[PDB]
């Protein structure tokens, strides 16, 4: 369980950095950003698989 | 009014990424040097 | 063709943003759910 | 009492209620002035550190 910890400690640090790299993005050429966003989305999704995996 | 409109949200959007940088190295050091290779991603 | 030509594209710009604006907008609303 | 799941759950759900607010507070204010504008982040980024 140590290691699904540490998994989802730098889970979150990349979510906050991939959360400022599109915020960035958004910035400077948001014509792209959707490109970004889903990628983002999708580690949140394998925090939810992983939060849904701690149920039973 | 447009133009202004855009240099004005530029201007804000780069205050913006670069305080946000700066405070994710000094409360997140580890993470010091992806944010700049993002400014390099962005830059 | 210049004023023109400068005026189409500065044209473009704008709604493009405005398109951004509202683009992010329906995405914050679509996501709303899955938050 | 409160269970820890459910307070997890509830500090998920206002992390992402303020991602949202911030952002929306970006997009339709970028453009306020400059001062204002850096301070009200400035305190958007620190509830973004805290409530991490």
């Amino acid at each position: 369980y140590q290691y699904k910890i540490q998994e989802l400690r730098k889970l979150l640090k990349s979510l906050l950095l991939n959360y400022l790299e599109l915020i960035g993005v958004l910035s400077i050429n948001p014509d792209m950003y959707e490109r970004k966003v889903e990628n983002i989305r999708t580690i949140l999704v394998n925090i939810h698989h992983l939060l849904n995996e701690y149920r039973p | 009014r447009s133009n202004q409109y855009q240099r004005g949200k530029m201007h804000g959007l780069k205050q913006l990424r670069d305080s946000l940088a700066d405070k994710i190295v000094d409360e997140f050091p580890e993470l010091k040097e992806p944010v700049e290779d993002i400014i390099k991603r962005t830059s | 063709h210049v004023l023109i030509d400068l005026l189409n594209w500065f044209r473009t710009t704008n709604m493009n943003v405005n398109n951004c604006i509202w683009a992010l907008k329906s995405s914050l609303n679509s996501m709303t759910n899955a938050k | 009492m409160t269970d820890r799941l459910t307070q997890l759950q509830i500090c998920l759900d206002q992390m992402t209620e303020q991602f949202c607010a911030t952002l929306n507070y970006i997009d339709k204010n970028h453009g306020v002035p400059p001062e204002e504008f850096s301070n009200t982040i400035d305190e958007l980024s620190t509830d973004i550190i805290l409530k991490t």
